[PDB]
């Protein structure tokens, strides 16, 4: 029937402050296929972001990638806003160097 | 060793918002190939791999025409599919649909697939004998007698075990290089402090491909399934992946504890520890 | 290449 989405904010190489990289957050495991993405940067929500053709796993939840090429700060705060039909209100997820 | 092509539909209705949607995505193994969407200007089939760009004028057109009656052959599913359940034409309905041919380190047909799901469930799938169906409910088994009555069986079958093999064949040649070469996982263990009689122990995995793993934690040699913490695999963006585990342990017995990793780029599986 | 599939 309705299963509320997985949430997952990294980075695709080691966190370095300085040098560039790519930031990505993963959605999986949600059904039905609508859904809403932000990438947060401080807040404020970035304007170029890419993502990933509709696909599902074997238990039929569908997932996609949102990334963005960005680099990685001392101070710069970074996270993932998603909103599905599951969700009450907006779900905010932080970006931790170290998960 | 084994490799698959195999292909994702998915139907969604929309009321007052348009025709219904329909999106086909084609693999082989965990690799993008092709993409299709009914909601794109001017939509046909778009490669998103290099190797199948030097397919020729023909093949991009078949295709393309293949997944326009496919467009509107799912159409008429979601009007159907009302009937079969009872449904207003005021909700929204999503179809899904999988298809595809395993194939063994030898080039012979392993085995075919086909299942149906209706807004997440399963409805009706063809059996691995590739000649009879398996239904879900009442409804499926409407499907089934059509089916059965046109020999539709037989007409995936000769598919799965002719063209949908002999490309897959194909495809496999054309992308040597990444298709058929395994990249084994950089594995390493980091230590995480938390409170002065536990710590975090956190075994990581990083640029592998394919996207089939295994970490595992073990206390003295003895597994700590329940009491691991396992992050489903994500996709790295290069087409590698990535998965990591985690097991909290008491200050001091951190050297009891050993990580265990298993990937086809491995000649023989690992052991990690943490090497402070 | 890409399979016909027939409606439900």
């Amino acid at each position: 029937i309705q299963r509320t989405p997985k949430i997952q904010v990294y980075s695709r190489h080691p966190a370095e402050n300085g040098k560039s990289n790519f930031l990505n957050c993963y959605v999986s495991g949600f059904h039905p296929s609508d859904i809403e993405v932000d990438l947060l940067k401080n807040g404020e929500r970035i304007e170029k972001v890419e993502h990933s053709d509709l696909s599902f796993s074997k238990d039929w939840s569908f997932y996609l990638l949102y990334y963005t090429e960005f680099t990685p700060t001392e101070k710069d705060e970074y996270a993932c806003r998603v909103n599905h039909v599951t969700l009450s209100q907006p779900k905010i997820v932080k970006w931790d160097r170290d998960m | 060793g084994s490799h698959s092509m195999r292909y994702f539909y998915t139907a969604m209705s929309r009321p007052g918002r348009g025709e219904p949607r329909f999106i086909a995505v084609g693999y082989v193994d965990d690799t993008q190939f092709v993409r299709f969407d009914s909601d794109a200007a001017s939509p046909r089939t778009e490669p998103r791999p290099p190797w199948i760009e030097q397919e020729g004028p023909e093949y991009w057109d078949r295709n393309t025409q293949i997944f326009k009656t496919n467009t509107q052959t799912y159409r008429e599913n979601l009007r159907i599919a009302l009937r079969y359940y009872n449904q207003s034409e005021a909700g929204s309905h999503t179809w899904q649909t999988m298809y595809g041919c395993d194939v063994g380190p030898d080039g012979r047909l392993l085995r075919g697939h086909n299942q149906y799901a209706y807004d997440g469930k399963d409805y009706i799938a063809l059996n691995e004998d590739l000649s009879s169906w398996t239904a879900a409910d009442t409804a499926a088994q409407i499907t089934q007698r059509k089916w059965e009555a046109a020999r539709e069986a037989e007409q995936l079958r000769a598919y799965l075990e002719g063209l949908c093999v002999e490309w897959l064949r194909r495809h496999l040649e054309n992308g040597k290089e990444t298709l058929q070469r395994a990249d084994p996982p950089k594995t390493h263990v980091t230590h995480h402090p938390v409170s002065d009689h536990e710590a975090t122990l956190r075994c990581w995995a990083l640029g592998f491909y394919p996207a089939e793993i295994t970490l595992t934690w073990q206390r003295d040699g003895e597994d700590q399934t329940q009491d691991t913490e396992l992050v489903e695999t994500r996709p790295a963006g290069d087409r590698t992946f990535q998965k990591w585990a985690a097991v909290v342990v008491p200050s001091g017995e951190e050297q009891r504890y050993t990580c265990h990793v298993q990937h086809e780029g491995l000649p023989k599986p690992l052991t990690l520890r943490w090497e402070p | 290449t890409a399979f016909t599939i027939p409606s439900i």
